[PDB]
């Protein structure tokens, strides 16, 4: 199949959380949040992440608690049953921009930003591919490459065509921390949060799979030690024959 | 398959000198190349037994020839569940690796073959 | 219970062997044992002596379907690619 | 060894003293991997970034 | 007599798992069995875990997996370890399988013990691709399509058996529902094929690596094969640990988080891992009854062994040509599967269809051929008349 | 030797239902074994089909019912039938307990058999309260509640194991989607335990009404009970048909035909059926506690008949004081369902705690002082030393 | 396979019991035997007289508890209306 269609292999970035031993950069994983909440956020969703599960993780209770409040969700009707809103929850999900498909589609071209909330786990490369299909917009098609009309080219993704224009521009984020809010520097973060947002238990559960491997390669290890043990009287039998008269 | 059948492709090679000197040759180093001998077996004693001729056989071996094949199973059985082979002197030379068992299989085949064909005789008037 | 079909094993004291004679066995305690050894010095240069003689068996197979399509691989590499779109061309449909 | 010898002398390790040495175990073992986990990754931790905030 | 013996219920326990007479010389590849034992149960447990917060609904279906995932409280460790078990579930049982060709179990006296094998693992791959389903992701719902649509292949009543399974006009709600009333059910039946396949094994006893009667020396299950079991089963955990813990979607497809679509089967989609060789000899053959056909016949094959296998003596241990054929199979097997997750393309049809060639070919040409050779090999290579 | 006696398989199938010796002299009351392997067969595989159809989750549940008995084609045979059938599994269920209650089928040998059919009772009792919940009308999560409950009487833990088992503040969705779940599981170990109650019973062999030994005569399974047992097991269903065809709410509570809701108990609220007597010995206890401790022991007490009844003889066709005092407790039996059924009113509770103390004092008073004095009855009426 | 415990039943050929001797049994074809009659004339009334004998260990019992049962609730039905309304307020409380 022609390089083109399958896309341009994406690199291996070292990514602060790659390894048996690491857990996520939470500064990171903060800085994310807000990357995704002024850019990524006017066409993407992130139906299954409920605003609980920030707390603790990137921010405060009271910071989440205020974020959530910004948005209203349908509230039981009231005495005579008519409809009416309420300022979000902790208990709520992250509202998306769009009230349904035909309206995402009708704001993009006709087609239809997927919710990130399993995008890193939905695609081959993961961390890697995500962040190189962000950063490695070219200014130009290569020679050659006609583009459909409201197209977009970029190498990373399958076909080279893709839907999705170039969004992310050096300092158009003013980062909290002070960092330095590079084009680059912001799909390191983006990326990093779309991660824990699909893979929320990761830092739990690298923690335990320690726990496991110590224990289970023990266990392997005695009893190998303990089999040879009970064997030992069979192992080292000898047999003497003479042939009866 | 039967013996029988094992035996008459067999010696038909072994008999006309083309085949002979030509197929011999391969067939020892196969053997030598199985490796049985080293674990102080025969090959005889590598026949599968659970049929009702390979148990009519062993029981038609005599005395001896059984109880020293009694040894050579187990005594296969210690080495390999050890892991080694058996110590280079005490293995099969050639000589020995007799076909002890074959003549009464044969034996055992035909006598079925024979059952086998009195049961259907048709008749002709 | 009523009696079942014969079968070729049978259990402790009527295996259904052989009349077994003459062959005697002697064994020791694990007790009385060298706490575990044999691995290294005796019994290192003895492993490994097992998939020296089989690793034949395994190779050669191994090798020559590795070989195959991995060579069948490269063919498939340049058909795609802009040099052999010629012979892609050819070959194809 | 006589470690064994005095411990328990001779006898295999009791079912009771093995269910008790596996409470002690759970809570020991794990506040050293926990430990050595939260030590190992200092700064990425939730604990760290809330202190520079 | 002791109690464990007089006792209904302890004495089948005891002729099974402790006074059970074993070849003193059976190796670690015997202990492939237990451990699809323990596959079992870890699959039967974590699964009626999960189906208490499972959802059948085709609305509900993914999102409630998502739910297990995210809001069950170690919900994580019973999907990865139910999603990689049964991976592993596949892994040890292909080796049970390799065990048995190799070592000839599946001659002697132990050809209905084989036939039951051959059903479970039937029954496995059916119970899996069911299982799969219930996630409703992009392969599940296209796995599901295209796997009851085999059936559209029977001549005339074909298409009603297929409109039957779904319920309806294509794969949905109905389809979804149920295929996790049947997943639930299988692996009751399966465990009903083991016990099965336990009585079948415990009239003539296990074989062993020599391919001879064992009867001269055995050694009691107990206090020998529980323990070397054990080794097996910790190994066996250790390294499902590492993938549950530290790599658990290494083994499964990224489409499958991204929900059902009817409307649209992703270029990339491809086969569960352990279903590719299957899948790639259907793909072999440019027909669609053929295809289907010479699929099931690929796995029904394995029954035509007891025959084909003409030598008179059991295993591989002393055979020379059969060992090398053998590891052709083999290999010529995972080459088999390493073209199914290829494309279509020019350098890896004919390659098809060659491997699958080679693979009908091991079971009706070669054993029979080899087998007779040997046979002979073995005859004039000591006899002197 | 016979096929059907050499084959692994068969032979099993042959001693159990072919050539199985039995004591000619047995009567119909010994059908009823036969008529409870049918049941479970019913309602297994009415449920399963149900199952394709039923959706656990609470906000879609009591629909999902309603979907099988409007939409589901036979979808209300199935649903009459598994509902049905739940009933006339006890009322079976109650008759074969009875016989053998009687006829001393829990003494000599045969406990062990007798004691895994009062573990069988406890658990088909569980798994149709487990089912019953699927429902979830009025009744449905009532009893969810108030059962689940039953264990907030444990001292310290117990709040603790109702929250668990709920999985939530009270009875919602996690409750109905588990106990879904669980319907299913339990079926399948009853099944597990009857096979166990098959084999205790195997050993021994059946019993007989004249309560002596049945070894001078005996007569083979095959062609006699065989056919024997079709006679009830056709009987069983035009009874079963009459009730799932043309009157299949009957045996019903209608509060379940309403969906079930959380804040408001009905003042109409009434246990199964089968369950009447044990609710109605739990109401005759003013204690929470002693209330469910003398409720549960009501099941363990039956536990205690091979002790307590000291007779020499076995059975009660030839005591006179054991077969008047053996139906003053069938009937008190039936008076306590019924007043389970009444309100807590005056006449009825005073009524309630006379007969709950009867039920317990038949096995802890009556049997053991009648039997002895039918043994010094048997004896001086005919010894002249 | 393994021995099992003394059950108190063996099988065809040793079912366990005394042994027999001087007992002598006949019997008749099912074939030779007149199209399944016995029923009224012969076996009409013979029947029912097998619940004349136990009639009154059933009925008895079924007396005393459908008496005891009726009459209490009776009492109920009084107590809960106005005739009883003075009753009631005094054996409730
Ligand atoms: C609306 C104008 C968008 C903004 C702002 C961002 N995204 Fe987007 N995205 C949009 C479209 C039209 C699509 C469809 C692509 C297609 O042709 O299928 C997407 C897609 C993505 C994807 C999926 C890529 C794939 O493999 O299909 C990703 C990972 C993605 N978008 C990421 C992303 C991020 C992190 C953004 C904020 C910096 C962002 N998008 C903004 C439209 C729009
Ligand atoms: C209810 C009992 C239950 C049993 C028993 C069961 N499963 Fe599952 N299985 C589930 C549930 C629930 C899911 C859906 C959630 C999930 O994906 O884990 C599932 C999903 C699966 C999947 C999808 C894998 C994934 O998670 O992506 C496979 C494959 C599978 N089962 C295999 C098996 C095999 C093989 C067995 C062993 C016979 C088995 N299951 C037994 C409940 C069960
Ligand atoms: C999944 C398989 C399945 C099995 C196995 C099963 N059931 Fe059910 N059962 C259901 C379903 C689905 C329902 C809900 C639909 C209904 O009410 O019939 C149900 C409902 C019930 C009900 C509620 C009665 C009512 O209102 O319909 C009872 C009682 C019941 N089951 C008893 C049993 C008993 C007793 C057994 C076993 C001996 C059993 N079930 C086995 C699936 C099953
Ligand atoms: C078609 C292949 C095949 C399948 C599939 C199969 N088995 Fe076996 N099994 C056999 C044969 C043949 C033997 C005898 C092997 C021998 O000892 O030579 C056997 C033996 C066993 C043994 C004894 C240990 C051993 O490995 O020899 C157990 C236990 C067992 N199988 C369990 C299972 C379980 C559990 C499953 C599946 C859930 C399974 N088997 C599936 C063919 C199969
Ligand atoms: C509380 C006890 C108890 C329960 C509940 C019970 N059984 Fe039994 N069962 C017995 C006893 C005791 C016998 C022996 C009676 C005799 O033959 O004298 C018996 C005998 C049998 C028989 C032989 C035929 C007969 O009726 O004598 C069968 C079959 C049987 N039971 C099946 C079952 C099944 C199936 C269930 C339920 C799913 C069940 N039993 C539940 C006590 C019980
Ligand atoms: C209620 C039960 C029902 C209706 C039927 C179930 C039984 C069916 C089987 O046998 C057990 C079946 C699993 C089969 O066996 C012949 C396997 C080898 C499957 C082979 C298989 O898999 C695929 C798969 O997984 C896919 O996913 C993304 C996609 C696929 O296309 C691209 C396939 C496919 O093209 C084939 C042949
Ligand atoms: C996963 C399994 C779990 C958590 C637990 C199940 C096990 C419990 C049982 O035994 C198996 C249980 C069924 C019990 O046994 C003592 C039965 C006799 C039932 C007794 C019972 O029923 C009622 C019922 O049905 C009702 O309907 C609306 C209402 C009820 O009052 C309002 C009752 C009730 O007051 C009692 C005591």
């Amino acid at each position: 199949m022609t390089a083109a269609e399958h896309g341009l292999h994406a690199p291996a970035y070292a990514w602060s959380h790659n390894g048996p031993f690491e857990t996520f950069d939470h500064a990171s994983i903060r800085r994310g949040y807000q990357v995704y909440r002024e850019v990524c956020a006017a066409c993407h969703s992130l139906d299954r992440v409920a605003w609980r599960t920030l707390v603790g993780v990137s921010h405060t209770n009271e910071e989440v608690r205020n974020m959530a409040e910004e948005f209203e969700y349908d509230d039981e009707p009231d005495e005579q049953g008519n409809p009416k809103k309420r300022p979000g929850k902790l208990s709520d999900y992250i509202p998306g921009p769009y009230p349904n498909e035909q309206a995402a589609r009708a704001a993009n071209q006709g087609a239809l930003p997927p919710d990130l909330s399993l995008i890193v786990k939905a695609r081959h490369g993961g961390c890697d591919y995500i962040f190189s299909l962000l950063t490695g917009y070219p200014d130009e098609p290569p020679a050659g490459v006609a583009l459909p009309p409201g197209s977009n080219y970029n190498p990373y993704f399958p076909g080279g065509s893709i839907a999705m224009a170039r969004v992310l521009f050096d300092d158009m984020v003013e980062y909290e921390d002070g960092t330095p809010a590079t084009t680059s520097q912001m799909a390191k973060d983006v990326t990093t949060f779309l991660n824990w947002c699909a893979e929320p238990e990761h830092d739990e559960r690298k923690r335990l799979g320690l726990k496991t491997v110590i224990i289970l390669s023990s266990l392997y290890l005695l009893s190998i030690w303990v089999k040879k043990f009970k064997w030992a009287g069979i192992k080292t039998r000898k047999f003497v024959f003479n042939p009866p008269k | 398959q039967s013996f029988t059948s094992i035996a008459r492709i067999g010696d038909y090679i072994l008999k006309s000198p083309v085949l002979s000197k030509l197929c011999v040759p391969v067939a020892n180093q196969f053997i030598n190349l199985a490796g049985y001998k080293k674990l102080g077996l025969k090959f005889d004693d590598l026949i599968a037994e659970e049929n009702p001729i390979m148990q009519t056989a062993l029981r038609r071996l005599p005395e001896d020839e059984s109880y020293a094949r009694a040894y050579r199973i187990i005594r296969a059985h210690q080495t390999e569940l050890t892991h080694h082979l058996l110590p280079r002197n005490e293995w099969i030379k050639a000589q020995e690796d007799v076909p002890y068992l074959l003549p009464y299989i044969l034996e055992a085949e035909a006598a079925a073959k024979e059952k086998d064909e009195l049961d259907n005789i048709e008749v002709s008037k | 219970g009523p009696p079942s079909g014969k079968t070729y094993m049978g259990w402790w004291g009527h295996m259904g062997g052989p009349k077994q004679k003459g062959i005697t066995s002697y064994a020791v305690s694990p007790y009385a044992q060298k706490p575990l050894q044999g691995i290294f010095h005796n019994a290192v240069f003895n492993s490994f002596r097992r998939f020296k003689s089989q690793f034949l068996y395994v190779l050669i197979p191994a090798g020559i379907y590795w070989y195959w399509w991995k060579n069948g691989n490269e063919y498939n590499e340049f058909l795609y690619s802009k040099a052999g779109r010629e012979e892609l061309e050819r070959v194809n449909v | 060894s006589s470690l064994y010898k005095t411990f328990f002398k001779r006898n295999a390790v009791f079912v009771g003293t093995i269910f008790a040495g596996a409470f002690v175990f759970q809570t020991v073992f794990d506040t050293a991997i926990t430990s050595w986990y939260e030590n190992h990754n200092k700064g990425k931790l939730w604990k760290d970034v809330k202190a520079k905030i | 007599m002791a109690f464990r013996k007089s006792n209904v219920y302890l004495s089948l326990v005891n002729s099974y798992i402790i006074d059970s007479p074993q070849p003193s010389s059976i190796n670690y590849w015997w202990n492939m069995g237990s451990l699809l034992g323990l596959c079992l149960v870890i699959q039967i447990v974590t699964g009626i875990f999960m189906a208490m917060h499972y959802s059948s609904n085709i609305e509900l279906a993914f999102s409630s997996v998502e739910h297990i995932m995210r809001d069950v409280h170690n919900g994580y460790i019973l999907r990865y370890l139910h999603a990689n078990g049964a991976s592993f579930f596949f892994m040890v049982m292909f080796m049970h399988m390799a065990k048995g060709l190799y070592y000839g179990s599946y001659r002697s006296p132990r050809v209905t013990l084989w036939n039951v094998g051959v059903i479970i693992f039937t029954l496995t791959i059916a119970t899996a691709f069911l299982g799969y389903c219930c996630v409703y992701g992009q392969m599940s719902h296209w796995g599901a399509t295209v796997i009851t649509n085999l059936f559209s292949a029977i001549p005339f009543v074909g298409n009603d058996i297929v409109s039957w399974l779904w319920g309806g006009f294509s794969v949905s709600n109905p389809t979804i529902q149920r295929f996790f009333a049947l997943h639930y059910l299988v692996p009751f039946i399966i465990a009903a094929m083991v016990i099965m396949h336990l009585m079948a094994l415990h009239i003539h006893g296990s074989s062993n690596p020599l391919g001879i009667t064992g009867n001269l020396d055995r050694i009691p299950m107990h206090s020998y094969f529980i323990f070397k079991d054990l080794v097996t089963v910790f190994l066996f955990m250790l390294i499902l640990a590492l993938f549950v813990f530290y790599s658990p979607n290494t083994l499964g497809h990224p489409d499958n988080y991204i929900p059902g679509n009817p409307l649209v089967t992703p270029a990339s989609i491809v086969p569960e891992w352990y279903l590719l060789p299957f899948y790639a000899i259907l793909r072999s053959i440019p027909d669609k009854l053929l295809g289907v056909i010479t699929m099931f016949a690929a796995i029904l094959v394995l029954l035509v062994l007891p025959f084909t296998d003409r030598s008179v003596v059991r295993g591989n241990t002393f055979k020379v040509l059969s060992k090398f054929f053998f590891f052709i199979f083999v290999f010529n097997f995972v080459l088999l599967g390493q073209i199914g997750a290829c494309h279509v393309e020019v350098p890896y049809v004919l390659m098809g269809q060659i491997a699958t060639f080679i693979y009908f070919a091991y079971f009706l040409i070669i054993v029979p051929v080899i087998s007779t050779i040997e046979n002979v090999l073995f005859y004039i290579g000591r006899v002197n008349k």
